[PDB]
């Protein structure tokens, strides 16, 4: 049960869902994102709410729920 | 994301596959929508795509859901991961 469904949507209108733990570090989605889509990660900021996400953030920590959405797109 | 090339090839895959296992004669037209969903719970990570496409049935165009299994994240991998067309079926 500490499974979390996590659609990325990207600013080209891409959407990407990842099934994650709750206690897992967000870093491991974000590196996963940029890996699959061959994208470089000093380019690109991921926002949760219209706030940034540090990459020790956790979904538990940001109180996220399944189905919620984090937003990517480049500086 | 219905229209990349990435999920074209696995609709494709999914109506050839289709095919061969119920002796048919489906021929693709079009991806309507596709959700792509990736596990990283697990290992092997594995990615799930949900695809509704459009299929003409002897001249009549039908709309069909496919489920489509691949080993793999990776969409650079994609084209030689390991694949399973694991449901077909009209929508």
């Amino acid at each position: 049960n500490d499974h979390i469904n996590l659609k990325v949507a990207g600013q080209d209108g891409s959407v990407v869902q990842f099934k994650i733990k709750r206690h897992t570090p967000l870093s491991k989605l974000m590196k996963a994102y940029c890996e699959r889509q061959g994208l470089s990660m000093r380019q690109i900021r991921f926002r949760f709410d219209g706030q940034p996400i540090n990459e020790t953030d956790t979904p538990a920590q940001l109180e996220m729920e399944d189905e919620d959405t984090i937003d990517v797109f480049q500086q | 994301n219905e229209n990349s090339l990435e999920i074209e090839e696995l609709a494709r895959f999914a109506v050839d596959e289709h095919n061969k296992k119920e002796n048919a004669l489906l021929e693709f037209v079009r991806v309507v929508k596709a959700k792509e969903q990736v596990d990283l719970t697990r290992f092997p990570v594995t990615t799930m795509y949900y695809l509704t496409l459009e299929a003409k049935d002897g001249g009549k165009k039908k709309l069909y859901e496919a489920k489509v299994w691949v080993k793999g994240y990776l969409l650079e991998e994609l084209k030689h991961n390991f694949k399973e067309l694991q449901e077909f079926k009209p929508v």
